């Protein structure tokens, strides 16, 4: 408890036995951690590395021993958290002293995550400090160089709580926020990364080596299609290589956000290290050229059609399953799956990752190895995380694709198992809101509102997933997926989830985050189930899917429009900051596809039993998923019906200038502005197909004219608004045509539609690249010519 | 006073955003060919004519590159003489990947059902007048420079029948070709043990004036 | 008793042997690289004085400054006393050298044969009359228990020693001097090991003359072991889809992590379970070379390539004259 040399005796006697280590935690001896947490200027180097060495040989201990520690243990891990001042004196502390000190942080980084940490700034600035002084300029020893890799390593660990847009492609890579004082310090970070790079990759370029042959010398560079990459690249240096793994990785992290032109990313040279560096001798180097060759796919703008580079990338990934020891980093599972998923949603019907592993041999073994993961006779954590992994890229192989869900379903005892997770989840939550009281008694205590999810969320995910994939072909919903309990399964799932979160708030955020997702998916899942054309629809409406839908849309949860209760204020606290946007748009998705292809009679049952005020709650929403469905649930309820139109007539008039001003300020670049877009048009088709009185009410608004001029001048050359968009031609000569169609003010009308210029742009396109408004609009000019004698 | 007007607070932008994928989304329709289109018309089998009538239900024909194996068309097919009522699919000959002679298509499971020999794929092209003035080693030579197949037109495409609809099929196929600008459908069937060049054509029927639509998730 | 498939005379294998002997002088009769395999001997097994003389002969050392940067670089003398006590039985003393002079980093399986052959040791020393055996099985459950839990051929081991201590053949075998040697040999490797990446530090980063011993330029050395497999996800397979053989759900065929909680904060990555589909695969080659062929001295293995070669050919029943001398 004093004495360096008493202090080095204990350190010799406690290396290596965990025994002794457990014993100096207990009642008499916990007296050492008063000095050993007490470390302050003026100490004395030696005694401080002393102190800090015995402390991480105390702290050193296995899962079975912090078992019997306890809470004692995390409060040492805090208190060297909170109550040290090593960090704020880096660029005073001795080399050794900052070493020490970085190892025994990213000790307790690895043993307690969730403790926040206070003191970043200052390491980050005395790592910016010591890279710019020390080792750029040659004049480094080793315990700086030791002392920079172990920091390299500290800042990966951390999380860095990224931001959240719910407008943003699902698909592509998430950024992190960033403000202007962080802003500058991390200019200042990227600088410094980029420079670590360029400074030790540059001791190798001339290794790089490829003879290829173009087909229509050195020193030109001229073409790289060649699908054969160079020779390999090997780095003998130990902590060359540690320190070109990190840096580029952190490098990856951080140069996205730093303007600029000639950047390193772009490079013609760097490009072909990082495809050398590819066949090295390291896994870490590989998986970082693997990370760095990938990252431009879902970080960039039409990089996705580069199938070359793919091509020649994809053997390495295919590689890097079967290597042993992988770092924390690096999931091949999830960089698969999310190239299989950009290909399979932004080109649908061609999926070049898809051919590439089909033709050599690759999906047959991934399938192989999905039945075997399912056919084992002991499970545990391990295997339960992989066979989730292997039914998500199941699950994308089979989204785009009849050959792969058929080829999936030739199976005959998947399904079973997919009913045994949807059965086991179902059962989980049902004994869960049972024991509710007691539970809520039990952890209120200490546990407020900070509870573990339920285990088999990601399971139970993974399944929904898969399911949604299978219902999205019409054999397989009319032949294979026609059973009664998957349905009730998917009812079950969305009733317990609901109860869920209206009944057990209590258990906080972490608990109802994957309660939410999962009734998002089941959600996205019905909508198939629910079409017509399909023999699941009847018994969906027969067990009550529209009581479900106007539940979930009357909670003020997910209905912003509507007021909390004065017994809800806890609950309005406790949820608040989940995100609700996928359920809502779903819940729309269910109604419109409800209201396809249907009769009056049950048009005024849903509008019964959901009014029209409720459904057009959701007209304004920020979103734009639930305004595209919102917008297309109302095309399928005005198609052809004169009450209803008569109704949303009613509920404004000055619709049109409502819609004029949408179709104006709304973005047709996006997939949901563009849907809502033809929604729009398409409402104003079934309003003018109604009555003599809707079609003069139409002709009379000048707004809707002038989007239709605006609509129909654009051509191959000026394509600047609207993209030149055939479906939008195509609505627009349906309302042309729905206005001249079915005799006196006929006539009138067709003068009009004349002087407003309409008939020069309809002559106009009949000289167009799209057949389908070719002929529309030939048959509309000749119809007008009969008409106008 | 107006207000779902004052209450719009949805944030409108104008920049290009992150990756345009708006396009490329080959669901692409016809006029006559959209989702919920009737056709009607008759069956001529040796000197008997039996009324038939089908109903479109899903239809997305490709405008690029296609690998996947999606149907291309797919409806319900009812023939009377009591009533039998099919489920059928059907795939577009879009001169790449999908070509006129079944050889040329894929080995694949699917694809397994619209198959026959070349010579008999000739003899039973070579009877519709488009196919004629359109123009065995011959055709895969001069297939290659024909573009843009749904800018034409007539549209040859093959329809097979998977199951009935009621509670779920004769095991032959249709050769069709559609002519996109008066939306008539002429087809024959073809079996191996059956009879010989089978009739059938049918006219569009035609609501009709207003639009719905869905998708799948 | 005769070879029959090929037998040669002197005079043929000396033509066999001028054949190619100069394959050895031009990449680099005469064999230019025998002084640095011999230096690279004498440094590996720390043998201090030749050490010296043949750096000097060699050519990188020229005064007393220089012969101290040398031994300070290598830490030749510090690994010789090491293995000394070691040899010399007194084990705990050796583990307190490696602690003061290497670090708390390289003891923390060897620890636990060196704990085994400290065992060994005392019951040697007291039998050159029960307590005594009280006091060995409290060290023992007090050191070694925990670490020969997790193993089966440790517990075999503890086994054999505690069977040796109730003894008033393996048992002598392990009572013999010989595995003093061959752990003080593995402890000696296992330094060099430890200490490789910091002499390519000082050769690199300082422009130093003395030479890189292990790792000779345009090779490879990396310090992780991997283990790579090709039957695994790859396309070594056929063109077959296996298909489920199991009727039960997966959660009859079914802890050891803690709940923590909080105390802007920054917060890291909970590594708990991302090494499933290691712990996985194996339900369902390794670089050797460049990972753990360089650190053994060089001319064992050529010793060991010899014997291996000379018997294989008498076992396919060529006939080739041995070395004599």
């Amino acid at each position: 408890a004093y004495s360096l040399e008493n202090l080095k005796k204990i350190s010799n006697s406690l290396v290596g036995d965990q025994l002794a280590k457990v014993d100096y935690f207990l009642a008499p001896k916990c007296q050492i951690f008063q000095c050993l947490l007490s470390i302050e200027q003026s100490d004395g180097v030696e005694l401080k590395n002393a102190k800090l060495d015995l402390l991480y040989t105390l702290l050193h201990l296995e899962p079975q021993q912090r078992d019997i520690v306890g809470t004692y243990y995390f409060d040492i891990v805090s208190a060297i958290y909170k109550s040290m001042s090593l960090a704020s004196s880096f660029t005073k502390n001795n080399s050794s002293t900052n070493y020490k000190y970085i190892k025994l942080l990213n000790l307790c980084a690895g043993v307690y995550p969730n403790c926040g940490f206070p003191d970043l700034q200052y390491l980050q600035n005395g790592f910016i400090q010591l890279v710019n002084h020390k080792f750029l300029r040659s004049k480094c020893k080793i315990d700086e160089v030791v002392t920079i890799i172990e920091l390299l390593k500290l800042f990966l660990l951390v999380d860095e709580k990224n931001c959240s847009d719910f407008n943003k492609s699902k698909f592509m890579e998430e950024e992190r926020e960033v403000t202007e004082t962080s802003h500058y310090q991390d200019f200042k970070m990227a600088e410094s990364l980029e420079h670590i790079i360029v400074k030790i990759s540059s001791k190798y370029l001339d290794q790089i080596s490829l003879k290829y042959i173009v087909r229509l010398p050195f020193d030109n560079k001229g073409v790289d299609c060649t699908r054969a990459i160079p020779k390999k690249i090997n780095i003998s240096n130990m902590y060359d290589s540690s320190l070109l793994s990190l840096a580029l990785l952190l490098y990856l992290r951080y140069h996205y956000m730093i303007p600029g032109d000639r950047k390193l990313r772009n490079d013609a040279t760097f490009k072909m290290f990082v495809l050398g560096l590819l066949k090295s001798n390291d896994v870490n180097i590989r998986c970082v050229a693997l990370k760095f060759l990938l990252q431009p796919y879902f970080t960039e703008d039409k990089k996705w059609e580069d199938t070359r580079t793919l091509e020649k990338i994809l053997p390495y990934l295919v590689k890097s399953f079967n290597y042993d020891p992988l770092p924390w980093w690096f999931d091949p599972f999830d960089m698969l799956d999310s190239l299989i998923v950009l290909y399979n949603e932004i080109t649908p019907m061609n999926n070049p990752v898809l051919t590439t592993l089909a033709h050599t041999n690759v999906i047959f073994c991934i399938l192989s190895r999905f039945a075997q993961c399912l056919s084992l006779p002991q499970h545990n954590e391990a295997t339960l995380k992989t066979t989730t992994k292997f039914i998500k890229i199941c699950a994308s192989f089979a989204a785009s694709d009849e050959k792969y869900r058929l080829l999936l379903l030739n199976d005959t005892l998947l399904l079973n198992h997919l009913e045994y997770g949807l059965e086991s989840h179902i059962t989980l939550i049902q004994d869960f809101i049972s024991l509710k009281d007691e539970i809520k008694e039990t952890t209120t205590e200490s546990h407020s509102m900070c509870l573990p999810p339920i285990y088999d969320h990601d399971f139970v995910a993974a399944w929904l997933l898969l399911l949604k994939s299978f219902s999205r072909s019409v054999s397989a919903l009319r032949t294979t997926l026609k059973r009664n309990k998957i349905a009730q399964l998917l009812l079950q799932i969305l009733s317990k989830t609901y109860t869920l979160t209206k009944e057990c708030y209590f258990a906080g955020q972490d608990f109802m985050k994957p309660e939410i997702m999962i009734m998002g998916i089941t959600l996205g899942s019905i909508c198939n189930f629910v079409v017509e054309f399909s023999n699941l629809q009847s018994f969906m409406l027969r067990n009550g899917i529209i009581d479900i839908i106007e539940k979930m849309l009357t909670d003020p949860l997910f209905n912003s429009k509507k007021a909390w209760d004065d017994n809800e204020d806890e609950r309005r606290i406790a949820l608040q900051g989940i995100p609700v946007h996928e359920v809502k748009a779903n819940s729309l998705w269910v109604l419109r596809h409800l209201m396809y292809n249907c009769q009056n009679e049950e048009k005024f049952q849903l509008l019964a039993k959901i009014p029209m005020n409720l459904i057009l709650d959701f007209i304004n929403d920020p979103c734009w998923a639930v305004q595209a469905q919102c917008f297309q649930l109302l095309r399928n309820l005005t198609c052809n019906s004169r009450k209803i139109v008569n109704i949303l007539l009613e509920k404004f008039t000055y619709l049109f200038e409502f819609l004029a001003k949408k179709m104006r300020l709304l973005n047709p670049l996006d997939t949901q502005q563009k849907k809502a877009m033809e929604g729009i048009l398409y409402i104003i088709v079934n309003l003018a197909a109604v009555n003599e009185n809707k079609k003069q009410l139409v002709i009379e608004q000048d707004e809707i004219l002038n989007i239709m001029s605006e609509i129909l001048v654009e051509t191959t050359t000026d394509s600047s608004s609207y993209g030149n968009d055939s479906n939008l031609k195509l609505a627009c000569l349906w309302v042309l045509n729905n206005l001249l169609w079915n005799t006196r003010a006929t006539v009138e009308r067709c003068r009009k539609l004349v002087e407003v210029g309409l008939y020069d742009l309809v002559r106009k396109n009949i000289t167009d690249e799209s057949l389908s408004v070719r002929e529309k609009a030939r048959t509309l000019l000749y119809h007008m010519d009969l008409l106008l004698k | 006073r107006k207000k779902y007007i004052v209450e719009d607070q949805s944030p409108y932008s104008s920049e290009n955003p992150v990756i345009v994928t708006s396009s490329y989304n080959h669901t692409v329709c016809t006029n006559y060919l959209r989702p919920r289109m009737q056709f009607t018309g008759y069956q001529i089998s040796g000197y008997k004519r039996y009324q038939v009538t089908v109903n479109l239900k899903t239809v997305d024909l490709p405008k690029k590159d296609c690998t996947s194996l999606s149907p291309h068309l797919s409806g319900f097919l009812s023939i009377r003489g009591p009533e039998i009522s099919t489920y059928f699919e059907a795939y577009a000959v879009n001169h790449k990947e999908l070509g006129f002679l079944s050889s040329s298509w894929k080995d694949e499971p699917v694809l397994n059902e619209f198959k026959a020999t070349d010579q008999t794929d000739l003899e039973h092209w070579i009877n519709f007048p488009s196919f004629r003035q359109l123009f065995i080693s011959r055709i895969f030579s001069q297939e290659k420079q024909f573009d843009n197949y749904l800018n034409e037109r007539f549209i040859f495409m093959k329809w097979k029948e998977k199951f009935l609809v009621p509670d779920a099929s004769y095991d032959g196929f249709y050769y069709i070709v559609h002519d996109q600008v008066t939306g008539n459908i002429q087809g024959f069937y073809y079996h191996q043990d059956a009879e010989k060049f089978q009739q059938l054509e049918l006219v569009p029927s035609l609501v009709e004036s207003s639009d719905c639509s869905f998708e799948f998730a | 008793f005769t070879y029959g498939k090929k037998c040669f005379t002197k005079e043929e294998w000396k033509e066999q042997v001028a054949k190619y002997s100069a394959m050895g002088e031009l990449y680099a009769p005469i064999e230019p690289t025998l002084p640095r395999l011999l230096l690279n001997y004498f440094v590996s097994m720390a043998y201090e004085d030749s050490s010296i003389r043949m750096a000097k002969e060699l050519g990188f050392i020229r005064n007393n400054k220089d012969i101290a940067v040398f031994n300070d670089l290598y830490k030749i003398k510090e690994r010789f006393h090491i293995k000394h006590l070691i040899k010399l039985g007194r084990i705990n003393e050796a583990m307190e050298e490696i602690n003061s002079i290497f670090g708390l980093e390289v003891l923390e399986d060897l620890h636990f044969k060196l704990l085994l052959l400290n065992l060994i040791e005392m019951i040697r020393s007291h039998h050159q009359s029960n307590d005594f055996i009280l006091n060995l099985i409290q060290y023992s459950q007090n050191k070694l228990a925990i670490k020969a839990s997790s193993s089966v051929k440790k517990m075999q081991e503890l086994e054999l020693a505690m069977t040796l201590l109730l003894f008033p053949k393996s048992l002598q075998n392990l009572y013999s001097i010989s595995l003093r040697s061959k752990i003080a040999d593995l402890v000696n490797e296992k330094l060099l090991k430890f200490i490789h990446p910091r002499i390519q530090f000082e050769i690199s980063n300082n422009n130093s003359k003395f030479p890189d011993l292990l790792n000779s330029d345009k090779k490879i050395i990396t310090q992780n072991f991997t283990v790579y497999n090709n039957n695994l996800v790859n396309g070594s397979n056929g063109t077959k889809i296996t298909h489920i053989s199991s009727d039960q759900p997966i959660n009859e065929k079914m802890a050891n992590s803690v709940w923590l909680n909080q105390r802007a904060a920054t917060t890291f990555h909970n590594l708990e379970n991302k090494n499933y589909w290691n712990q996985t695969s194996e339900l369902l080659f390794n670089n050797y070379y460049s990972s753990e062929f360089p650190y053994e001295p060089r001319l064992t293995q050529i010793m060991k390539l010899w014997c291996w070669c000379e018997n294989q050919l008498h076992h396919n029943q060529i006939g080739v004259p041995r070395v004599e001398n």
